[PDB]
């Protein structure tokens, strides 16, 4: 799921499942 | 940032792992 | 949509539509 | 944090904004 164009809802889905219990930060600008 | 390396380019679990806390 | 209970993707995916430009970051623990 | 205000209690417009950037 990771190795791909990834954008908005998308790309924070990712970031949710990878990142687990870390947690994470998304800052698209 | 993590758009210009996920959403315009392929992303990657070495780039998204740059982005967990 | 803010008005619930939210947890895990659904927490996600509400800090995402309410951030919109500026993001957000997720910290569970 | 999030969780206790948002996952286990209920939500609100207000907590979330906490979290933006």
């Amino acid at each position: 799921f990771v190795n791909q164009h990834l954008c908005g809802s998308h790309l924070v889905e990712a970031l949710y499942l990878v990142c687990g219990e870390r947690g994470f930060f998304y800052t698209p600008k | 940032g993590i758009v210009e390396q996920c959403c315009t380019s392929i992303c990657s679990l070495y780039q998204l792992e740059n982005y967990c806390n």
